């Protein structure tokens, strides 16, 4: 267990980077190798999360 | 920085105001089929192609700030990752170590500038990596030979071929270009409306709707090209015979008594046939000198019908597969997620049987137990939490995450799987 | 209320045979199969007026002497480039013509803008065929299975 | 068909070996290993 704060919530929230995830899905359940799948997915958890740190400045 | 704080109020507004740009587009070349030396009339109103000289200066300035909105929106963004690849990238193989980018591959090779900025990892928080393959690799190297490799008055103080770098990775965005493209559709359309209609070419990125249409074919065009390459030739072929045995049934003449034309000349006999014979439909025993009694006819006589079929049953094996075939895969495709997402897991990929062994269990188990965006707040968390102040798991699996190893994830072996 | 008024006048009490719509259960089989796809049916033909409507104006810019519905031009002989009728006449013509758009126009020998006209019904002819196709044919097929 | 016939190849290249053609169940099992296992453990044109 840990913390999930509420500020980083209300920049998750978005259609915009919710569909962003729906194509990387929709990516990712195509063309990627397995044992890269995590790797790729990690890379994309920190692209949208500095993502969300742009969508806070707003 | 009034400026720049109303720079962040078109980053606020993009997409609004990239929706009303094509709702100018529409009344804009909707009176431009009011026209009529190129006149245009008035039918209602009093002052109507004054508002067109209103209109067109006002799209083409709406065609401006959405772009810069998306010069902060998504350059950064995408501006990023480029530097986030090559901080990856050196430290994990050294290529300007080692590898010193091949003949091809010019990204990296654009960026074989950008490794000697002295402001150089802008937006990727790890400027120690500037220093730390220094100690890592540069170890076994000199450090100078490594550190010349890596390290009013505004007018002169700035990483100057950074940002000169930064542009050969901007236009590389197809999309910034396209806006660019639509920017220079603004420009010279609005100088000459014969030419300010194609902005109406933007419901192809427009409803998203349709994109679905145009990717089923946008993405088959590799073999399409083919087809219609086989086409031209094998008339080509067809034409030649003809020109050879038959040139004397092709008149587009008028009894004869007129200028009459036969098609044995240079090459026109085939532009002949590809644009009749095609665009005919009909076969082509259709316009040919009608034949009642050769017996060249008899040769004649086959000459259209296999070229029927080769109307016939070339260009429809052409589209249909082109219509069809086409289609079914993105039927399948958008069939095709909906399968781990109710069958297995994501994380630990399993099967709805041992989550739904539970009554209810594989939803929550989908939703507690792997809940996948819960590891993107996760790791926001770590990240802003102290190194110091780590728990023994807060240290743990960064310690995993700070050599990009994972192995840490519940692969395929989840919890209650081995319990009682 | 179909019921009334075509009982008051019966150049209008045909459509209660609409009512087969409803009518044999087997049928709406083939309906359903079209009516659960109409919201992407509607966007097709939405693309398809105005790609004509960019394909007129070019002829309307370039091409509109090749544009006679005349009788040998001592009649009163129409061209094509008056408010908005030369596109009105291509989707009606053109459209229905089916034989590509080669068929109609002032029909070339020896122009040089006649290369250009060469070329300009041969990617209409696709824009013909490659465009309505792919509008039916996924529309009667790719609907169906 | 040929649609078909084409993916008809993705199936035991991903699923179950060449050789013991058994499942992508059991060798990742293990972690990453139904990989390896068709890369140590069949590997086929090591047999060549
Ligand atoms: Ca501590
Ligand atoms: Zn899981
Ligand atoms: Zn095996």
């Amino acid at each position: 267990y840990f913390e999930i704060s509420e500020s980083s919530r209300t920049q998750w929230e978005k259609p915009q980077v919710k569909e962003s995830k729906r194509q990387f899905i929709f990516d990712v359940v195509n063309e990627g190798g397995e044992k890269e799948k995590m790797e790729l997915f990690v890379n994309f958890c920190e692209d949208t999360i500095f993502e969300m740190q742009l969508a806070a400045q707003i | 920085a009034y400026q720049q704080k109303l720079l962040n109020y078109f980053a606020r507004n993009f997409y609004n105001m990239r929706m009303l740009a094509l709702f100018v587009a529409f009344a804009i070349n909707f009176i431009l089929l009011f026209y009529k030396v190129h006149y245009v009339l008035e039918e209602s109103s009093g002052y109507m192609e004054p508002t067109l000289r209103i209109l067109a200066i006002l799209h083409t300035v709406i065609s401006f700030f959405c772009i810069i909105g998306y010069y902060c929106l998504k350059v950064p963004l995408v501006i990023f990752k480029r530097e986030k690849e090559v901080a990856r990238k050196l430290e994990f193989d050294g290529l300007y170590i080692t590898e010193q980018p091949s003949e091809d591959d010019i990204k990296g090779q654009w960026d074989r500038l950008v490794i000697n900025t002295q402001s150089f990892p802008n937006n990727y928080w790890d400027k120690f990596v500037k220093r730390k393959v220094m100690d890592k690799y540069g170890e076994f190297y000199g450090r100078d030979r490594i550190s010349e490799l890596l390290g009013s008055a505004v007018l002169n103080s700035i990483d100057v071929k950074y940002q000169m770098w930064k542009l050969g990775v901007v236009f590389t965005d197809n999309s910034f270009l396209y806006l660019a493209w639509y920017m220079t559709m603004s420009v010279l359309g609005h100088y000459n409306n014969f030419f300010f209609a194609a902005h109406l070419l933007d419901i192809a990125m427009g409803f998203k709707t349709l994109r679905t249409i145009l990717s089923s074919v946008t993405h088959n065009g590799k073999q399409l090209v083919l087809t219609v390459g086989l086409l031209a030739v094998v008339v080509y072929l067809y034409t030649v015979v003809a020109f050879n045995f038959f040139r004397k049934f092709y008149n587009k003449s008028e009894d004869g008594d007129t200028p009459d034309m036969k098609c044995d000349d240079m090459l026109t006999c085939y532009m002949f046939h590809m644009y009749v014979g095609v665009r005919a439909g009909g076969g082509i025993g259709d316009e040919i000198e009608d034949p009642a009694g050769d017996e060249y006819e008899i040769y004649r006589i086959i000459f259209d019908i296999t070229f029927f079929f080769f109307v016939i049953v070339i260009l429809l094996a052409i589209i249909q597969g082109l219509i069809i075939d086409a289609f079914g895969e993105l039927r399948d495709q958008q069939e095709q997620v909906k399968e781990d997402m109710e069958t297995k897991c994501f994380i630990c990929g399993i099967g709805n049987d041992y989550f739904d062994t539970v009554p209810h269990g594989f939803e929550t188990h989908t939703l507690q137990e792997h809940n996948l965006a819960n590891y993107l707040f996760f790791l926001m968390y770590l990240i802003n939490k102290d190194e110091t102040e780590h728990t023994g798991q807060e240290s743990y699996v960064w310690k995993m995450y700070q050599e990009r190893c994972w192995e840490f994830f519940p692969a395929g072996d989840c919890f209650r799987k081995q319990y009682e």
